[PDB]
């Protein structure tokens, strides 16, 4: 009994982690658009060969 | 986690045996001076 | 057929989640004091305690 | 603390048990190992009233399983939620009773009655401050009407203060399953009616009744009665358990319910009741609850309320409400129904607030009503039985065994009286 | 230097006492938890601890645990001594015998000892308060009983009962005319002025007045809360005409046996957003003496007044209450017995009422408190004898009484000795 | 000018899409021979976001039409309004999916699916600033539910950016005439959510309880039912293609539906609905047309929307109106109805005004609705997967083509996660 | 604006309501296609008080036709102005009621009823401002007084504050045509006096009497008795529709004439009626309309109330007239009669006028009145129930079906205390 108590109370003090993150395509705008925005001044950048 | 005697919740959870009954509400620290304090006059 | 007793009535529609189930009103109405900025305006005043009661009853 | 054991008797009383305390651990999250799985701290305020603290941290109840075969017990400790109640509690006899109500009362019962007598005193002398005593028995058998009785009898002899309540299930005639039902019900209620403080009185009529109508269920079975009465049962003892507005234990319904020491038996019903296609609208409120409350289908009793005139009425609501709507309704119900309530005893219903709903619901009411409509079935039985004893037929086997036709003759002759005086104040006017 | 001790009984008595002292920490900006965060008007109702915290200067009594322990697990467990919290075995179970013949001797020797232990602590006590439902066993029958030990354990020291009789038509229990009769004989003789406070009209004015059709236990005691706060507000704070507790019974009272009050409170504002009004001393007086209005289900109409105390909190100004009070007299539905020309007693107060954030009722500038003796107070003892009437007629629930140390002969001097009383008001208040 | 491209596949989707242009067409004046017929200029002024130029002044639409088998593409060239569609836009099959989802997703589908992937890509490019893609197929079918999902993967993974919105039937248990679509259909909806921006969900059963009661015909066929998904399947893009009072596009709807990014199921309604005996009979106005909006029983879907909370709702309202009966009503609606709308996002009901309504008609509203209610339809699939998974049965067809079965169980948990999330939504305060 | 919406149930309320739509769309002006076609200005100011106006121009009665079998609705679409009505107020069972009370109240009336129900609800909210209800029915049939019954009791709980009235046709033993009357005539009667606020009972022998005497017309027909019904019933509510200088709407009328709330029966009449043969040989003239208002066998009751005394009278002139002959006339009539008017209330009679009388006449009036001569319709009926409930005949139909002799105690219980309160004010003295 003293064991099952244990492992009650020791599983039972985690639960208040939501964090809503879903990100199936929306992680994939997300990426599309630190790309273009980046990259645009990447591009302005090159030096010539 | 209160299961049975273990952590404070209220008395009735408590049920202390043994030597004394547990704290309950906060207490001072250690060594506080309980009660009205005197022998002053200016 | 099943063994025992075997009850089925089922008087309690379940799989109704009440977190206040254990709320006494002795215990809630008494001790909330909850936000209320000491402001001056009443329009402020009548609308938190709207939204107080409401979550009070609910 | 006021805490109150439990001793269930024959066949009857152990299935009712058996779901009474299933129904409890449910109530207080604890599991068939006696392992707590509450989730709120008010589950283990006032736990102590049913249960006991083991080592370790197991709970067990304080029942005592009891009767004469030993084939209800061995099923009982086999099926679900066996485990919590001592084996040393578990005590039965060899030989049965037969549905004999001489044989269960004389015979056997004097020598086995001894360590019942040990068990229930060493329970009542280790709990503290003792409240009262419940038990779970049926007049239609022998063992039980007979032995739980006598038990009754001298129990109440030693502990003549404490208050004492049973629940009896009464054998009904539309359905009968024994052929001395009158006999043994007669002679139970004589035993009964200077030994019980208050009396709960369940039909299986109605019960059929009920699950049928409101229930629409096309297969009942002695699970779902059981789980009925077991109900209705643990409602009344809600706010003993539990904190309310109005708190009102079993000393209180006793001092506002029966107006005379004679009369107290009483008709139970519980409310709500909802199909179980029942679709997800609305909520319940307090119109709806006490319009089902005194609905007279609604009572777990063959006897029609409205054949007679309430002499009081108590209600038991669960769930958190205010105080106001609850006693306009009574006024209401007072006011719409007065040809219903005998006029000398002003606002004759007595109200109380539980604050802990039972689990799965938002509101719940128990009803427990004192109505002078319970002579007809004290009636039906005394015209059964004066017919069963002219035959003078199956009287040889009770009186072969230390009884004979006076005890019959003194016992017919008091539940006349009983009736007559129960009369006597239905038709007394102000 | 100025102290009073509360005493709270029974179910009814403590739950009315809970918000009681929930408004009382807020007005002296005590904490929860007793510890000010962040003078000297606390001492009438606290003493302090010698550093930090305060403690109430009350006791609880009841006989059933499931009261106290709330408290002792609730939000206010930090304020109160430990042995104050008196806690009982057994119930009465709405049985006057219990309370005052079988468990209620084991208990009053406890509080006693308790009582005598905050009386020496104080110097400049003015009376007692004692809260408690008079429809019950062992709020009316520890009642009883508390009030007689202490009329010889003290004897000439004022004393307070704020007892809730039951309603004219609504009430809980079946068998509360007989306890309120009993217990009526003995504070007949035992306080020094006591209050009605039936449960019907504080629920008419919630439905009017806050138009709330969800009207509670909880509404009701903060209702019973201001008028408790407003009646002693003259000893803890200035105010332009101090009034004390011993300034209360030598004008209330015409003559020793007549000291029945009843209450009345004015505005009652509900928690709108409108613009509300200004609600000037002239009006709020004249909602004070609507017979609607008044806290007990008595129409003043139906009989003579005999004396009448008001108290003003706020802003008022001696002037508007002259004024006001001149126009009352002139109206022809309130008039006054002959043999009293000069029926008014005026108490101002500048603090103004305080509100309980979370409640019901709102801010206001002025607010008026009202205790009155009328001969129409004859009226609720007359109903509850025809109550008693049909009761006793055909001995019912008597034998319960009886077997427990009660004899049949209470319950006929019970009957004289409110017979005698009504008999009094009749002849008290006709002509000369 | 932020066109959007139409693809439509399977049998389900080829009739879908087949009355659906009709409808288009006579909206903006089209032809069978795809020549203009209109009388307003407002007809031709945004004619470039369904139809594309070509020579001689006529209108081609940019829609494409695929299939596992071209049995269904001859019945749709000779239906009405078959010579609008180019030919070069049918790509087919010459082998069939046969009512198995791992046929059409992995041997049939990959093979084929080149082809059809080069015609959508070079649509896109045509256009100057493209807006999203819309899809119409079953998820009860072979090829419609098994290569319709992976085009959605293969579109999704080139065209981040845009949006995508699909309108899937999938069969109900009451009208059920396949015994392998809960294989076909939970493997889509596993599918569906990765990738899928918006999904609106149609029951033949609920188009079916529409016509029997709504417009009381006796005999409805599947030409009436594809013309109640045409005409709500036109109205939540009509403000694209019509001025209005306010403005809102596909991704204006999508931004003020989607709280959290897997919450994406919608259920549509279109509301007036009249039969043919009693337009003469009921006067049109926004009352009347909200109140409908609302009723349980107008929605497209097995799903009971009073069981639920609603999330989000929307409303598009198609004719000339003040903003006084549109902006009071849903005002109205929402305080009515408290109980039924989640508490912890206020104001959560979206209004819009396009002046443009259809022909025949004064006034028309479409309705977007995410619930939690739902989840029920889901519930019910997974109910006969996981009854049919235990047994194996019908699987070794499914085994057949190299799919193996932890994406069967991989399907059930993702499905359950699904239905959890919803459930969790739903009971939750502030 | 203060309109009314009517419910008609059984065979007499759809052939009453038939007959009553007729007199009040010639009133109106409006012809059996809807299309107003009127004269004067003043028949539209408050024509929304009985019709809707549907889009197109066309007015469509507000009402709700009730029946368990198809055999009247048909007739009534296909007679004259069958085409008013709205088919979707159309409901009607497939078994009918067979002239049973429990049939149409608990079997086949409960699960009618929930259709029916949201018809009246949404025909209720859809307008702006309610004024009451007016039913049509009988209690002597099965589906109208079962059914009907019930609906008066469903609204009630829903609309508390609206008023009421009902047009009843009681029963009398004279034309005896159906066998079961007393049954079903009691239990209906019971159940009208806690929820009806007005009630006014018809009988056939007494407009049987009134068309062979009054009329002179040697063969009447159901058509004709429905008309002198319909008569009095738009003359009723003649000021809520028309200017006047005296206005007096239902509330006015029950203010005035209810002294009790348990006594609200009453008995109506109509003035002038004229054989066609003599109408030009007699003048139109207060004196002689008050003259035959009063006539103890003009009303449309078979009780003499020359056999009681007035409580309350209420007299509606139509018509242009002088105030000082309508006030003369009623103090002559009060005073030349004293003893028929009780005399501890003064002025027991209410007057109002109309500008508009009926098209085709001049002056009319509608008396209404409240005396205690209705209690011999209660006691005629009783007389026949105990003749037959003694025997217990005819009974096992309605105990067949979830019925019980209970509440046929109940019911004739409070129908005895109801003749006895009502006619004990006739020996009442001040
Ligand atoms: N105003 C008010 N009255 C209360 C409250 N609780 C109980 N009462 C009154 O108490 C009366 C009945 O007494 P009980 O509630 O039984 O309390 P008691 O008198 O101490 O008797 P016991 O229950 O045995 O403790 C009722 O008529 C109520 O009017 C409350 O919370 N507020
Ligand atoms: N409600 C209910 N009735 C029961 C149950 N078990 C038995 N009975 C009734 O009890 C009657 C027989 O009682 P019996 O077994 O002789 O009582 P015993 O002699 O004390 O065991 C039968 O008519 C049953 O209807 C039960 O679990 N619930
Ligand atoms: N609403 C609607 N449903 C259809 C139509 N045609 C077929 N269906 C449904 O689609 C199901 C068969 O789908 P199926 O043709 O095998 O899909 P596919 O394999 O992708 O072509 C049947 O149960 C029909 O109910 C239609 O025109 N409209
Ligand atoms: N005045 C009048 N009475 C009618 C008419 N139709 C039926 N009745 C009467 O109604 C009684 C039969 O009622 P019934 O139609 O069977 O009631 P239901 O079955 O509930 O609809 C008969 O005695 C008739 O006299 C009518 O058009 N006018
Ligand atoms: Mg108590």
């Amino acid at each position: 009994i003293e064991q099952d108590y244990m492992y009650r109370s020791q599983q039972d003090s985690f639960k208040p982690r939501l964090l809503p993150k879903g990100n199936k395509a929306s992680d994939l705008s997300y990426t599309y658009t630190k790309q273009k925005l980046s990259q645009i001044q990447q591009n302005n950048n090159k030096e010539l060969f | 986690y209160p299961w049975n005697n273990r952590t404070q919740n209220t008395l009735l959870l408590k049920d202390d045996v043994g030597r004394s009954k547990p704290s309950a509400y906060s207490l001072p620290p250690v060594d506080y001076t309980y009660g009205r304090p005197l022998e002053r006059d200016e | 057929p099943q063994f025992s007793n075997a009850s089925q009535i089922e008087v309690g529609d379940r799989s109704e989640v009440n977190h206040r189930r254990f709320v006494s009103q002795s215990k809630n109405v008494y001790g909330n004091f909850g936000k209320f900025d000491p402001v001056s305006n009443p329009g402020i005043l009548a609308s938190k305690t709207k939204w107080h009661h409401h979550l009070q009853s609910k | 603390m006021r805490e109150i054991v439990h001793i269930q008797g024959g066949q009857c009383g152990n299935q009712i048990g058996a779901k009474f305390w299933e129904v409890i651990s449910d109530e207080h999250g604890i599991d068939p190992t006696g392992t707590y799985h509450g989730d709120s701290d008010l589950q283990l305020e006032r736990i102590n009233v049913y249960y006991n603290e083991a080592t370790g941290g197991r709970y067990v109840p304080r029942a005592i399983l009891m009767d004469l075969e030993p084939g209800t017990m061995d099923s009982v400790r086999a099926g679900p939620f066996g485990q919590l109640f001592r084996p040393d509690n578990f005590v039965f006899g060899q030989t049965g009773a037969g549905n004999n109500w001489a044989k269960g009362h004389y015979t056997e019962g004097a020598e086995l009655i001894d360590s019942v007598l040990d068990v229930v005193r060493k329970e009542a002398e280790g709990c503290d401050c003792l409240q009262g005593f419940q038990i779970t028995h049926s007049l239609g058998g022998g063992t039980g009407s007979g032995m739980g009785t006598l038990l009754i009898s001298k129990v109440r002899e030693e502990y003549p203060d404490r208050i004492m309540e049973t629940f009896s299930v009464v054998p009904s005639p539309k359905v009968s399953d024994t052929v001395v039902e009158p006999y043994n019900a007669t002679l139970s209620v004589h035993q009964l009616v200077e030994n019980a403080d208050e009396c709960m009185v369940i039909d299986n009529e109605a019960l059929y009744d009920i699950c049928f109508r409101t229930l629409k269920l096309t297969t009942p079975t002695y699970g779902d009665l059981n789980h009925l009465v077991s109900a209705a049962m643990s409602g009344v003892t809600c706010c003993l358990r539990f904190p309310g507005q109005l708190n009102s234990d079993l000393r209180k319904l006793a001092v506002n319910l029966i107006p005379f020491p004679r009369l107290h038996f009483f008709m139970i019903g519980f409310a709500p009741l909802t199909s179980r296609g029942s679709q997800q609208y609305r909520a319940l409120t307090v119109p709806e609850l006490t319009q089902q409350m005194f609905d007279a289908k609604n009572m777990m009793c063959a006897a029609d309320p409205r054949h007679g005139r309430y002499l009081t009425a108590s209600a038991l609501f669960r769930g958190r409400m205010s105080t106001k709507e609850v006693d306009e309704q009574m006024l209401n119900v007072q006011n719409k129904n007065s040809s219903y309530f005998v006029e000398w005893i002003p606002n004759n219903i007595k109200s109380s607030i539980c604050d802990i709903p039972p689990k799965g619901l938002k509101m719940a009411v128990t009803f427990v009503g004192n109505s002078t409509a319970i002579q007809e079935m004290f009636k039906r039985v005394a015209e059964q039985f004066t017919a069963m004893f002219r035959r003078k037929a199956f009287l040889h086997w009770y009186t072969g065994e230390g009884m004979d036709e006076m005890e019959f003759t003194e016992a017919e002759s008091n539940m006349n009286d009983l009736v007559s005086e129960y009369q006597q104040y239905q038709d007394a006017t102000a | 230097m100025r102290e009073v001790i509360s005493i709270h009984v029974g179910q009814g008595g403590i739950q009315v006492g809970n918000a009681c002292w929930e408004l009382f920490c807020l007005e002296h900006g005590i904490q929860p938890d007793g510890q000010m965060p962040s003078d000297d008007a606390f001492n009438t109702f606290f003493s302090e601890t010698g550093a930090g915290k305060h403690v109430p200067r009350a006791v609880f009594l009841d006989l059933e645990p499931t009261v106290i322990d709330e408290v002792r697990t609730g939000t206010y467990r930090q304020l109160f001594h430990p042995e104050q919290l008196i806690s009982g075995k057994e119930d009465a179970a709405n049985n006057f015998a219990r309370g005052h013949y079988t468990i209620g001797k084991e208990i009053v020797d406890l509080c006693l000892d308790r009582i005598r232990k905050l009386a020496d602590n104080c110097t400049g006590l003015q009376g007692f308060l004692v809260f408690n439902s008079v429809g019950g066993g062992t709020g009316s029958g520890l009642g009883s009983l508390l009030l007689e030990r202490l009329s010889v354990d003290y004897g000439k020291k004022s004393k307070l009962g704020f007892t809730i009789y039951p309603s004219p038509q609504v009430s809980t229990a079946v068998v509360e005319p007989y306890n309120s009769i009993l217990s009526t004989h003995s504070l007949l003789e035992h306080t020094d002025v006591a209050v009605m406070l039936d449960n019907e009209a504080i629920y008419d004015i919630c439905r009017r007045n806050l138009d709330i059709e969800r009207p509670t236990y909880t509404n009701l005691n903060r209702l019973i809360a201001q008028v408790i706060s407003s009646l002693t507000a003259s000893l803890r704070f200035d105010g332009a005409l101090n009034v004390d507790i011993t300034e209360f019974q030598t004008n209330l009272v015409p003559y020793p046996r007549i000291h029945f009050m009843l209450s009345s409170y004015a505005p009652i504002i509900s928690a709108e957003k409108a613009y509300h009004e200004q609600l000037s001393v002239a009006e709020i007086t004249n909602s004070a003496f609507e017979p609607a209005n008044m806290m007990a289900k008595c129409d003043p109409r139906h009989g003579k007044y005999m004396a009448c105390s008001m108290m003003y909190r706020g802003d008022v100004v001696p002037k508007d209450v002259n004024a006001s009070i001149a126009t009352i007299k002139t109206k022809r539905t309130i008039q006054f017995v002959d043999w009293c020309p000069t029926g008014f007693k005026v108490g101002i107060n500048y603090q103004p009422p305080t509100v309980v954030p979370g409640g019901d009722l709102a801010k206001v500038m002025r607010a008026v408190c009202m205790i009155s003796n009328s001969t129409a107070i004859a009226e609720v003892f007359s109903r509850l004898d025809h109550k008693f009437d049909l009761m006793y007629a055909k001995r019912a629930f008597v034998h319960w009484y009886v077997g427990e140390g009660m004899e049949e002969g209470e319950f006929s001097e019970a009957r004289e000795d409110l017979a005698a009383l009504e008999k009094d008001y009749e002849e008290v208040g006709i002509e000369t």
